[PDB]
């Protein structure tokens, strides 16, 4: 009919342009939807491709824009999401990708609020493992050919990085443990040497960001709260200790109930 | 551009054989129950009748354990044995929705009627008899299994003001995990645990549901507990080995060492 | 015929015919107070009571 593509008219040009309360108002809009469907399809396709344009264009503000769309898709109650998944978990993971293609600086804790959009892998998986069991798999085989080579940037290590800290425990506790040591080799080399790669150097700071402040409470569990010199010893230096630090932040902020 | 309509894994035939598979699951002819069991634990190469049926029948499990029905639990129980002898249907991919409906069957509040708890504790010696069935098999990867049963029913011993069936799960399950098992944890809990026979028996003022409770299950885990130290220790000096194992176990314990004697005796 | 024969999976008939076209209708009931809502809150607004 008619008010399909005016609801989806005006949705998209309030999803495309910044008046701010009434962006946050569609995406209330869309999380406080009942029986917004069919016009799903074109909504995820929407979203795919406008993801594609906006990786060629390299708009910030447009991916936030499309990860908060994708946050209220998420929220509805009654969006049997399912069938349409696959559209998205390239629209999402894609978004945890690109080749460094912004300006530089500020676009790097950017890339940390594409961690928030990291957040939302969860958020569907959570929901969406349910599948003949697929879709964990696909994801963290995706992070893994990710996470261990060379020839990777840090748009590509970081977001790796973020999406299986965003899987959570045991993730961290069995994945990220083993070549920690050797990943912090390779910043050690990003350490110490030469000076002006500062994408990378800033890249690998705020990976070490990542590792420390999100790694610590699983060796707070694991591994029992003496020796902190002797945990650098046993994880390579450099995050003790500040690992052990951090764990007894952890620590207290567990006791603090 | 609307694609073809789906097909799912099943056939409507073998859909039907599924159909079968689980109205002979609610079965009450019991040779329609062993034609089931046998079914189950005899057709290698189904393998796609996987997960789709054991997921919701783990959801069935959460289903019944609000439901609070113990024969909906032994059905289960006895399916996932079988399912755990079908030789060729292997386990790994599909583990982990499966072995959390077996621990919410071993923890607690399985409370049909409260005279007819009776079953429930076999209930639970036959669910951690089938935990230690799965033990044997997948804990040489990611520990799970034995890390995390282990500290889960650790913890759980921890776990002070909670019910007596709690306590009867736990301490079954790490006593199905082995002889070694058992000669670690319940060395200091030998004592420990009779602390808690005598914070039970003469204890309270009346709570004779809890009392008759936990003294059977004191005493089913005692002289269960008995061939850990009946094989570690020699059984001389009863009188000392209760005060080796805080009074209450004591007779009972050595009783169950002349029974541990008897079958040397038998070998 | 449970292990050698197989079949074939249809699965989705749902012709109701009352029932599909009040799947519509309320749909369409749906999408209508859903852009009434949004341009409700966006746009120039006056009220019935007052602050609604």
């Amino acid at each position: 009919s008619v008010e399909q593509q005016l609801y989806y008219k005006e949705i998209t040009e309030a999803c495309v342009g910044s008046c701010e309360a009434k962006r946050a108002e569609a995406l209330q809009s869309i999380a406080t939807d009942p029986g917004l469907y069919q016009m799903l399809p074109r909504f995820s396709t929407f979203i795919s491709e406008g993801v594609r344009v906006n990786v060629v264009q390299n708009n910030l503000a447009l991916l936030i824009y499309l990860m908060r769309m994708v946050k209220a898709l998420m929220d509805n109650p009654t969006l049997y999401l399912e069938k349409y998944v696959h559209e998205l978990i390239p629209a999402v993971m894609t978004c945890i990708v690109s080749r460094q293609l912004c300006l530089r600086p500020d676009v790097d804790n950017h890339w940390a609020l594409r961690d928030f959009a990291a957040r939302l892998v969860a958020q569907i998986c959570k929901h969406f493992s349910t599948t003949t069991n697929n879709i964990q798999s696909r994801i963290t085989k995706t992070f893994t050919k990710s996470w261990v080579d060379e020839k990777t940037p840090w748009t590509t290590r970081y977001g790796s990085i973020a999406g299986l800290a965003e899987l959570g425990h045991d993730v961290i506790k069995t994945l990220i443990l083993p070549r920690l040591q050797q990943e912090g080799e390779r910043i050690r080399s990003v350490l110490d040497g030469p000076v002006l790669s500062n994408i990378d150097r800033i890249g690998a700071d705020h990976v070490q960001s990542l590792l420390l402040k999100h790694c610590a409470p699983v060796l707070a569990k694991l591994r029992p709260p003496p020796d902190n010199q002797d945990a650098y010893r046993a994880e390579f230096g450099s995050l003790g200790p500040l690992l052990c630090s951090q764990v007894v932040k952890a620590r207290a902020q567990a006791a603090l109930q | 551009x609307x694609x073809x309509x789906x097909x799912x894994x099943x056939s409507v035939e073998q859909q039907l054989y599924y159909k079968e598979i689980t109205e002979a699951c609610v079965g009450s002819c019991e040779a329609k129950r062993a034609e089931a069991l046998q079914s189950i634990a005899t057709d290698p190469g189904l393998y796609q009748m996987l997960p789709r049926f054991s997921t919701f029948i783990s959801e069935g499990v959460r289903v019944n354990v609000v439901q609070n029905n113990l024969a909906l639990l032994i059905y289960l129980m006895r399916m996932v044995k079988a399912l755990m002898d079908n030789p060729t249907l292997y386990l790994e991919k599909y583990v982990h929705e499966l072995i959390p409906a077996v621990m919410t069957c071993i923890v607690s509040r399985q409370l049909c009627l409260r005279p007819d708890v009776d079953n429930h504790w076999a209930l639970r010696d036959f669910a951690a008899r089938l935990v230690a069935q799965i033990c044997k098999h997948f804990s040489t990867t990611t520990n799970n299994i034995q890390s995390r049963i282990t500290k889960t029913f650790t913890k759980s011993w921890v776990d002070e003001k909670t019910p007596w069936t709690t306590r009867y799960g736990s301490i079954a399950g790490l006593a199905e995990l082995g002889h070694d098992v058992i000669k670690t944890l319940i060395l200091p809990r030998l004592q420990q645990e009779g602390e808690r026979i005598r914070s039970v028996l003469d204890g309270p003022v009346l709570s004779n549901i809890d009392r008759i409770g936990a003294d059977h299950v004191q005493s089913l885990l005692l002289k269960h507990c008995a061939p850990v130290l009946a094989k570690l220790r020699p059984p001389p000096d009863n009188q000392d080995a209760y005060r080796a194992e805080f009074g209450s176990l004591g007779p009972l314990l050595c009783s169950q060492v002349v029974k541990a004697r008897a079958q040397a005796a038998l070998q | 015929x449970x292990x050698x024969x197989x079949x074939x999976x249809x699965x989705x008939x749902x012709x109701x015919y009352q029932v599909l076209r009040e799947k519509a209708a309320s749909q369409r009931r749906d999408v209508e107070r859903a852009l009434t809502r949004f341009m409700a809150k966006t746009g120039e607004t006056q009220s019935l009571f007052k602050d609604d």
